[PDB]
């Protein structure tokens, strides 16, 4: 999981 | 005469301020859940109706996990914004 | 009357602006997986009878340059218009692959006075995007 | 576990950074259009349907008239923002 | 199950503030005919069986301490939350009759974590003020 | 008519  | 903002739809993947989360290997949850709906409803449902199946997926489905605490176990909610005049169907 | 017409020729056109490669210099980092979203997105909407377009790590100036140029394209025989944001941001903003854009801009261009065409007719903007940095907790 | 910002729907009289219209005698435009509607349809429809044709009727019949022409003959779209998680009906 | 469940043994609270009057030294203007809709929505509401409350004129404080107290109540046996905000205001900013309110600070006290009685319930916010000061020239 |  990564952020935006 | 109509206002000009008017019959415009954002469909935004997260509320107001927040992050918004993407998988490496399966994409955005937004977007997966997104996809997913329209599959299964475009013929269906009318398109607000829709987005809040979305809503509930993105929400109740998915989980972040990662090794930095700040960002494990962290949840995520769409944002529907609508100044649509009348109901939408893909049909 | 109470819902849009949607038997016009052609349901309209399906744009999704995928960015995944930053410059360097941004300091925005890649945006990984985001090529299944864009992939998924344009079957789906192929499906449901769009003229889908991708577009590939447009910089900012492209980014408005090509909603400048789909705005004044006519829209008289579609139902409907369908853009799709893939990138980073931050509430109100939208990054090009060389820097920020702001919403506002873009979807001016498709509003009543501006894109004739499409006026009466849904304009629907889908982002996949941040919108800031607050983490949600949840809760039970 | 659901996110803390789920299940919430704001209902704006009119859209992100616009004006908002009231009339002295009458009331505002979006809560007397909001009230007829619910009189109408709270028994029929869905609530995010309801809104939509609360939408169309701020849109449709209203225009501001003042002798200042700054604001005469100025329209207005009421904004929907969902984070809901299902349909809700009154009944 | 894709619908909220409104059969618990009451529909819930309806709060209305209705701000018409403020301090001459806020600058702000009278909010005329703002009570008619008070009123209206006071009708309407009662016909849907929400527990209604009219308050008017409270100070930035006390619209605070009104919602703090809300949610602070047990919402158990209700179905759902109603809170409806006559007044000035400007993006994510409503009046109170000495001051400005920030949205996100009222709307924070019935968050997940925050207002457990109403976790999983629906909260609806009702909101006639200004968003800023733009206007809507219209078209065709 | 008049604005909030």
């Amino acid at each position: 999981d990564e952020v935006x | 005469k109509i206002p000009v903002e008017a019959d415009f739809l954002y469909a935004y993947s997260t509320a107001p301020g927040y992050y918004s989360w993407r998988n490496s290997k399966d994409g955005s949850w937004f977007i997966q859940s997104l996809c997913a709906m329209l599959k299964q409803y475009a013929d269906k449902l009318e398109f607000m109706h829709i987005l809040t199946r979305v809503n509930r997926k993105v929400a109740t489905e998915f989980e972040s996990f990662s090794f930095d605490a700040t960002f494990h176990a962290k949840k995520q909610i769409p944002c529907i914004v609508s100044m649509l005049t009348k109901e939408l169907y893909f049909y | 009357d109470n819902s849009y017409k949607m038997d016009y020729p052609e349901m309209g056109l399906c744009i999704i602006i995928n960015n995944k490669n930053f410059h360097k210099s941004t300091g925005m980092t890649s945006r990984s997986g985001t090529d299944v979203d864009a992939a998924n997105l344009r079957e789906t909407f192929r499906n449901l009878k769009y003229e889908v377009r991708n577009k590939n790590d447009l910089t900012r100036e492209e980014i408005v340059e090509l909603m400048r140029d789909v705005s004044k394209e006519d829209h008289s025989k579609r139902s409907s218009f369908v853009c799709v944001l893939l990138s980073h941001g931050e509430e109100g903003i939208i990054f090009g692959t060389n820097g920020p854009v702001d919403l506002k801009k873009i979807t001016n261009f498709f509003r009543g006075d501006r894109c004739r065409s499409l006026t009466g007719k849904p304009k629907l903007f889908i982002i996949q995007a941040c919108r800031g940095t607050e983490l949600d907790c949840g809760i039970e």
